[PDB]
């Protein structure tokens, strides 16, 4: 029922389907009480397209909650490829500017820092690009003009949580997943008191932040080699924060802007207080 | 030129134009070598504004590069 | 149970051919109930 | 300003690193290329006057109203700037031929020229004419390497007003 | 990344040898090719404006319904989009064309991809037809072009097909 | 991996933008310098057994203490570990000539190079002079630009190692 | 950044000229001489990390001091800093010799190079020296290589000399 | 499953409590429309399939993409599952409306519905249509029936909508 | 399942169309040819145990890792699903080859089957490897059979090859 082969057998689409049931569907043979076994709590199961709809009919009877639907086929073909991004390029910008060197670091701050959404020509920063160009800022200090814009604001803030936001966040700007429970409450306890602009400074001011990119480089990712104090578990969540080279932020998904870091997993790296 | 254009885009009050010594606090280049800046970012004039002129001086610090000046960005 | 199980096989059978039978059986509420998923088929007759 | 050498150059200072052989035959590509180049130069060089006043006719042929009265193809100070302006094309075509890559062309054309058209309300298909006119006379001009180097630019011009 | 090259030599030492004179040979004869590669890799860049607005002109015409509101390249914002990964596509198909491998098509541009549109609501079919026009005006471009020596490139013809194919199938 | 093809191609990536002019010259020196490099590849291939017993022995010979017991240079094992990694550097510089770029090399053995030594105590002075050995004897199994390459990568190597 | 060519098609801009068949000569000779002048830069490539051995040997041989403490290349810290600074220097240097013009040196390397010194206490003109002694060898390794074709490479020698004692000059 | 009186019993639970006279007095009132709402009910049953059926001719008129070749309700076994699907949601929300609430309609029909159609390329804005459709007609067949006493229905109107308006929500 | 017949037929579909006079002699062709075909689905079938045997045979004599303790083809129990396996996508190549398309490969064996065998340990490069052995073996015998009239079955012989190509990539 878990992880699947193939697709369909006289012709299907097979979907794949995630619950989480009752002892009502699945018991043990026992003698008392009525139990289903606790691994298969969300269970998944491989369903040809015809026997589908009378499978989610009978599962949400008898007690149990759909949890997904997703193609079988979208879900065969793996994990993202990394290669392009286990060991990225760098891109700096130097202190004569060369004319197109500065057209470089703009193109990618863009796809860096808004996550590979495409943002069209209408759209563009172009007073602060004239800044850049002229050297009265430099490649961080334009780093931070775009977060606190507008278009940063709202593809990624103003439509989605705050759990989801931090977690972008530190995809965007720091490049690495979050590594605990605390730290996302600890970002969301500062914006509640000090606001989004206060909240976006804390991670352009920060000493990890500033180690790895410095002052001229454009923040690129870092989270498919192993960092510093990072925990072990950090290296999954890049999985699930980058879907591939293709893949991007998007707001414009049909289900909206939502997590990708499930909040059970988050707890599995260490639970405290504060 | 790093005389500040406008207000830098740094909204705020206040404009500190503030110039600091810095070593590789900031911008050790990608290269092999030694964590080196280049030779012209010795002195790194920066203009912030009022509210995160606090902030910034106690990162600089830290991270060792010592403010030269300091003057009111206007 | 009855003849009536015998005529709804044999008209199924007769409307949607042998693999759409089969499946009659193993999708039945009959079957989920009380052998699951992982409980091979066994004689049941015996008990009331 | 974008050549092969500039480009190599670029790639290794960026990863802090001496020039290796996977550099330097980028390099010798561009130096082997060199005639063929230099030879398209040469030609688009000294016709240049015709070139200009071939391209420049054709954009009223293929636009003929814009010669009348009232429209920015009339009057001797429009005619003048629009030969300078596929004067300019040409010369930085050449440029790009001489420099081996497309530097001179982004640095003084491609960045900024929709802006800049758009402000002045010149229409990029003019343009285009032009440039596919100019491709049309450089087709008996020169061949081989030279002629493909030639187009290569000029195509390089006309996906840039696309 | 790879490249023809670096694909032999990955598989050569999943071996722990140098390259067979099997394998030297084919790499012999990519090299003897390559001028014809660069014409057709420049063929696609030459023309990469007018294969996409071609391409796009045609898909349109068939599929009347994404340009109604309710299609999925209606109003300008997701048109533009729509165009933006008409040029991404074209794009990665000529890398791989340069390369001789299809690994950065594959790697940088497809994988995902598929998930990527469903998620959106993007009709992954429409995007199929799309590409297959790409390919059928691309292969046009690098068939019939500007005072080329004449000659057969009918196997450079076949192979960035299978890029085009690759990505058609990996997205429908 | 680090070609002159993969390369441009990384460079046009970057930058959102379709392989142009300055990328396909760049193609064209790797391609036209492949006869060469291919040459140096196929006289290395066939005498590496050889060339490869030789930087050995040279080792020992210019660390004739290495070969005293207790010692690393002692042993079955020793010396069978010693002829393979020299194998190895021949394999890569091989492949690296190949490629057209010293990619197989910076992935392969220059990658991780001292943390490994440093944890086994390989003193690089040995492969450095294994490498100046094999440089000896090249000189008179290649010429002219078949050796240039062949050395432009072996050269690499010795400043990988210091 | 600019090379060579790029050089003279940023004067001849400036004149509103397509270039003068003066300027174009200049060009196809340097052209004719690149395969030199691929040799001359291999020859620094190859040596980088002699060059830059060699020419700190020599600079602590001369001058004891730095190796005191109370001295700019002690601890073990700041040698490291100063052996890092010769091969930035060489790598600039190298950069140059391949491109035909000193900018790339002078704009990443060379422009405010003194007055960082001067404000870390780095003696100028010791640096001065170590950029002597690399120039000696590097050019040492120019003129006397592995097997190159027999020819006159003083034209080549004087200009990577240049670009050394520009350096040279710049700093002390 | 719930009903409007096990709602009520749930949450008296929660709190340890026998009902409270707030709760059985609103729970009276339900008695006390109750005629009223097997009427409502009734109303939607005896007209199921043209509920079903004049929802669908406007759809498809709506939306004549749908029943072209590449559209979601074409070719007929779309056309009937789509159907179905119509009458799917049409019976789960008749359920709430003699149950007195949401719930056999969110935990049986709604719950995971929207990542179905989603994953299956169903376009989720026309099904949330088809259900305003069913509404509209649901509704009028609930205000003008054969021969039932002349009163107020209004109540039971609003409630059914918001079950119409829960599964539209749900969807699009 | 799809057949080279019934991909035309889906693609015309799409298009609202009957089948163009080019799709048309395209499937003519296919019947023109499908002696060869029966013939070279014939080969693989007459000597299935042989291909797997003599691949298996190969593929252990390369990498004697997998049948040492700890390797993915030990004890008797891994050898035997490794054998399976290796039958189990020669049979699925083989349906291929009779339909004239990949679906049945992709769609029943090849989709998810690196993420089991991941998910199991099982090395891919080396199951990727079996796959281009029997690749060799199978080809060996569509060229050189039992008294089949003499011909060219290049064509079939290349397409063969993409099904087990597709196989190997999709698992590597
Ligand atoms: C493989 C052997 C096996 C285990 C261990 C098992 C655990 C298990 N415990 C369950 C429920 C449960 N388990 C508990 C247990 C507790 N409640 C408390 O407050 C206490 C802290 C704790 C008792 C010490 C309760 C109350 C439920 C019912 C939860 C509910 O339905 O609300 C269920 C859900 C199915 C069911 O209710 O029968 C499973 C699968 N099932 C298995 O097959
Ligand atoms: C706070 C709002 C704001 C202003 C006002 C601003 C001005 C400004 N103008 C600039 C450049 C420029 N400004 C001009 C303007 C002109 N050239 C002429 O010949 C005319 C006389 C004039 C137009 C009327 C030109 C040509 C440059 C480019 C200079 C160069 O790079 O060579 C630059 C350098 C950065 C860049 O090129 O983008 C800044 C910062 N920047 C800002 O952020
Ligand atoms: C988008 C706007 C937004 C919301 C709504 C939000 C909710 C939210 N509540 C949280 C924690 C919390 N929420 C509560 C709330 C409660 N505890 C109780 O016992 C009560 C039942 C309830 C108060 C009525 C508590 C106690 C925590 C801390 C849990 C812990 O760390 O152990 C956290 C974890 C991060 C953090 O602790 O700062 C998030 C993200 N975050 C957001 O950004
Ligand atoms: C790795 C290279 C790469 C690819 C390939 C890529 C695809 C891609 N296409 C997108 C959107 C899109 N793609 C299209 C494309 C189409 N619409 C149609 O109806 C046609 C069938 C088709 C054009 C042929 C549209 C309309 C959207 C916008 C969807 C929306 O926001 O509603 C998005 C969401 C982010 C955005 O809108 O910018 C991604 C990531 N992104 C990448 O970075
Ligand atoms: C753009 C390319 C570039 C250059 C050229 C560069 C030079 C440079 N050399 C530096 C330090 C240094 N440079 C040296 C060099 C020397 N000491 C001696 O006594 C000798 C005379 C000489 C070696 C020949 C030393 C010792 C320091 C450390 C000074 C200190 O921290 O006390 C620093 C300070 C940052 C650091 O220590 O990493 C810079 C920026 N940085 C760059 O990014
Ligand atoms: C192996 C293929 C096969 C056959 C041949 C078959 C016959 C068959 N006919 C049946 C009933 C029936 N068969 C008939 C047939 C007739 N009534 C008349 O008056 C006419 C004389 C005649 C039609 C010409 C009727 C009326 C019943 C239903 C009897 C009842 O339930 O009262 C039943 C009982 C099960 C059911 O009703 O579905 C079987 C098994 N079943 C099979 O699986
Ligand atoms: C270095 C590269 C470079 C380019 C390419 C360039 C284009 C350019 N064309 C301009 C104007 C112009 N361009 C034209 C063009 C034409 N008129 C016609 O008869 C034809 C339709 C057409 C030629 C095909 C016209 C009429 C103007 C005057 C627009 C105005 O000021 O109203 C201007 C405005 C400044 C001026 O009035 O000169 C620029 C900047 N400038 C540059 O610096
Ligand atoms: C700037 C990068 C670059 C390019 C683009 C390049 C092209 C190039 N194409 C060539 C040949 C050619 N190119 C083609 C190409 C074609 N023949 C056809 O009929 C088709 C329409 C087309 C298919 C792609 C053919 C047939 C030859 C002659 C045979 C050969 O040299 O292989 C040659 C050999 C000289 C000649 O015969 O003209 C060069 C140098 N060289 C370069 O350095
Ligand atoms: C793919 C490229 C690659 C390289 C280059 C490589 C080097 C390498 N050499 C090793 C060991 C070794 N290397 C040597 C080398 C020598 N012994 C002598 O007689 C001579 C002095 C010298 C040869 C010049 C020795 C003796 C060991 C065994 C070290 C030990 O385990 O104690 C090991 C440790 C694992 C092992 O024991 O095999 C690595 C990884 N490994 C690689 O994967
Ligand atoms: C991989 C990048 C690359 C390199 C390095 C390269 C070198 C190269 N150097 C060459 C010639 C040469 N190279 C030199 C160089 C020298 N003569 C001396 O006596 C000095 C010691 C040294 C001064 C630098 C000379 C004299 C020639 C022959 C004349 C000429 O071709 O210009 C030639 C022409 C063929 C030959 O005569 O051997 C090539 C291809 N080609 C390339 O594609
Ligand atoms: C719990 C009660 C329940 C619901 C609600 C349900 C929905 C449901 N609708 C389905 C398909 C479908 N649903 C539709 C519906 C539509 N097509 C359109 O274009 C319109 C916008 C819309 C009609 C208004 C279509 C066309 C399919 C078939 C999709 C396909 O196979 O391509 C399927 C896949 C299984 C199947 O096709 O039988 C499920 C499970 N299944 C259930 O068991
Ligand atoms: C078989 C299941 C069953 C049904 C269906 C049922 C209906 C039913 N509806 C009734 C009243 C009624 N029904 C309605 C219904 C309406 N008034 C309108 O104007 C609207 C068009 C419609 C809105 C739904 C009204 C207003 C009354 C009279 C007031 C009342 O008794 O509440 C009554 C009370 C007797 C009467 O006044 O006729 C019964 C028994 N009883 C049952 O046992
Ligand atoms: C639809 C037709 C079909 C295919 C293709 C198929 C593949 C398949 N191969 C499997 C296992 C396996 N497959 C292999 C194969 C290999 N091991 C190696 O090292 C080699 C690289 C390779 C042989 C060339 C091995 C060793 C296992 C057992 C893995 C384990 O249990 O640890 C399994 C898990 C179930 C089982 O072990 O029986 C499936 C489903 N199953 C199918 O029904
Ligand atoms: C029982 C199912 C079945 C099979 C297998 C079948 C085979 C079959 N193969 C044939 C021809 C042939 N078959 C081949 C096949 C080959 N030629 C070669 O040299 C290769 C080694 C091999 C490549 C696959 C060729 C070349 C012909 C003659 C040309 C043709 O008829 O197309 C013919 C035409 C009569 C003849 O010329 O012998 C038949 C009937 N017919 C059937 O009904």
């Amino acid at each position: 029922m878990n992880v699947l082969t193939t697709s369909s057998q006289r012709g299907g689409k097979l979907f794949k389907v995630t619950m989480t049931l009752s002892p009502a569907l699945s018991h043990h043979p026992w003698p008392s009480l009525d139990t289903y076994e606790p691994s298969q709590n969300s269970y998944s199961v491989v369903v040809p397209l015809d026997r589908l709809l009378a499978e989610m009919t009978y599962i949400k009877n008898k007690g149990g909650r759909v949890l997904d639907i997703s193609p079988a086929d979208l879900e065969a073909l793996g994990p993202p490829d990394i290669s392009s991004v286990a060991i990225p390029l760098k891109v700096e910008l130097w202190a004569k500017a060369d004319v197109s060197d500065v057209q470089a670091a703009i193109v990618a701050a863009y796809k860096q820092i808004f996550g590979n959404t495409y943002v069209l020509e209408s759209e563009r920063l172009t007073s602060a690009e004239s800044l850049l160009r002229n050297g009265s800022i430099s490649v961080r200090e334009f780093v931070r003009l775009l977060a606190k814009s507008e278009l940063y604001k709202e593809r990624f803030f103003f439509c989605t949580s705050n759990n989801r936001f931090t977690e972008l966040n530190f995809k965007h700007f720091l490049g690495r997943a979050p590594y605990n429970q605390s730290e996302i409450a600890a970002h969301l306890d500062r914006y509640q008191t000090f606001g989004y602009d206060a909240e976006i400074d804390s991670y352009i001011d920060s000493d990890e932040y500033i180690q790895a990119f410095g002052e001229n480089v454009v923040p690129y990712y870092r989270g498919f080699k192993s960092q510093s104090g990072q925990t072990v578990e950090s290296f999954n969540r890049m999985f699930k924060l980058y879907r591939g080279d293709a893949g991007s932020d998007t707001n414009l998904n049909l289900q909206g802007q939502k997590r990708r870091v499930d909040p059970k997993n988050l707890l599995r790296s260490g639970r405290g207080i504060v | 030129m790093s005389v500040l254009t406008g207000d830098n885009q740094q909204r705020g009050s206040k404009l500190f134009k503030i110039t600091i010594a810095l070593s590789p606090t900031l911008a050790h280049h990608p290269w092999p070598g030694l964590d080196t800046h280049e030779p012209s970012q010795s002195s790194y004039s920066t203009i912030v504004s009022l509210e995160r002129l606090l902030p910034e001086m106690t990162r600089i610090k830290r991270n060792g590069g010592r403010i030269l000046e300091i003057t009111e960005g206007e | 149970y009855n003849q009536s199980e015998f005529v709804e096989h044999l008209d199924r059978y007769q409307k949607s051919g042998y693999d759409a039978e089969i499946d009659s059986y193993i999708d039945s509420d009959e079957y989920r109930r009380v052998f699951g998923e992982n409980t091979v088929p066994y004689f049941r007759g015996f008990k009331y | 300003m974008k050549t092969v050498i500039t480009e190599v150059i670029a790639s290794a200072d960026s990863q802090g690193r001496f020039l290796n052989n996977t550099e330097l035959q980028a390099a010798n590509g561009r130096f082997q290329r060199a005639t063929a180049s230099m030879e398209a130069a040469r030609a688009l060089t000294s016709n240049a006057d015709s070139l200009v006043k071939g391209a420049v006719q054709e954009v009223y042929n293929k636009f003929p109203y814009l010669t009348q009265p009232g429209q920015m193809g009339y009057g001797d100070t429009n005619q003048a700037k629009c030969a300078r302006d596929i004067s300019h094309y040409l010369r930085f075509i050449t440029y790009s031929l001489v420099a081996g890559g497309t530097g001179p062309l982004d640095d003084y054309i491609v960045a900024g020229l929709r802006e800049v058209n758009r402000t002045f309300n010149l229409s990029p298909s003019w343009y285009i004419e032009a440039l596919k006119h100019i491709k049309g006379k450089v087709g008996s001009q020169l061949s081989g390497q030279p002629l493909t180097e030639a187009n290569a630019y000029i195509d390089y011009c006309i996906n840039a007003l696309s | 990344m790879q490249d023809a090259f670096t694909k032999a030599i990955v598989a050569a030492d999943l071996r722990g040898s140098f390259l067979s004179e099997q394998e030297l040979n084919q790499l012999t004869n990519l090299v003897k090719e390559s001028n014809k590669r660069l014409d057709a890799v420049n063929a696609i860049t030459g023309n990469a404006a007018e294969i996409i607005s071609d391409a796009a002109h045609k898909l349109f015409a068939e599929q009347t319904d994404l340009i109604r509101p309710g299609g999925n390249a209606y109003p300008n914002r997701r048109m533009a989009a729509c165009l933006r990964d008409m040029e991404i596509i074209l794009r990665y198909v000529s890398y791989a064309l340069l390369a001789g491998d299809a690994s950065v098509l594959e790697d940088r541009c497809l994988n995902g991809l598929k998930e990527t549109y469903v998620a959106l609501g993007t009709p992954t079919r429409s995007v199929a037809r799309a590409v297959q026009l790409m390919k059928e005006t691309a292969i046009g471009y690098v068939n019939s072009p500007s005072g080329v020596t004449r000659g057969d490139c009918s196997a450079l013809v076949n192979e960035a097909a299978t890029y085009f194919d690759k990505a058609a199938a990996s997205i429908a």
